[PDB]
């Protein structure tokens, strides 16, 4: 069953985007010295998830 | 204190296998960051005068952690594909919290 290269591409552009919303959701874990001033949470948005 | 209980948390699960114990994954890795920014959140109640002093207590402590971090961040940094959701920093950016641990 083969191939029509359209699947393939929109195989890899919603990845990347689930790999950049990665690092916008998991980004709030490295920073992440004292006070703890920590502004932001690691595993933050659960209604914006 | 931290070097110790890392590499001595590297000595006890020296046995077995690759963690699929990930709670020693977060063990050693989480309270090692737990106990890192414990000992430079304490760092900060302290403001150095002389400069060599400076370059004393940096370049000393430098010399205790680095190579356990060296031979063991790229000892575990093949764990998943996120290791970010459990292991935090490299060796590069960690160097630099120490070289601005130091203003």
């Amino acid at each position: 069953f083969e191939y029509g290269v359209t699947q393939f591409p929109e195989i890899v552009t919603s990845f990347q985007e689930v790999s950049i919303k990665t690092t916008r959701d998991l980004l709030f874990a490295y920073e992440k010295l004292p006070i703890i001033n920590g502004i932001s949470v690691v595993s933050y948005p659960s209604k914006q998830l | 204190d931290l070097t110790a209980n890392l590499m001595d948390s590297v000595f006890i699960d020296s046995s077995g296998k690759k963690s699929k114990d990930k709670e020693q994954i977060k063990e050693k890795f989480r309270k090692f960051n737990e106990g890192f920014e414990d000992l430079v959140s304490k760092t900060k109640q302290y403001k150095l005068s002389d400069p060599s002093l400076k370059v004393t207590l940096k370049s000393e402590i430098i010399s205790l952690v680095m190579p356990m971090y060296e031979r063991f961040y790229s000892r575990y940094k093949d764990s998943f594909k996120n290791p970010r959701k459990h292991i935090k920093y490299t060796p590069d950016e960690l160097t630099t919290v120490l070289n601005q641990l130091v203003r």
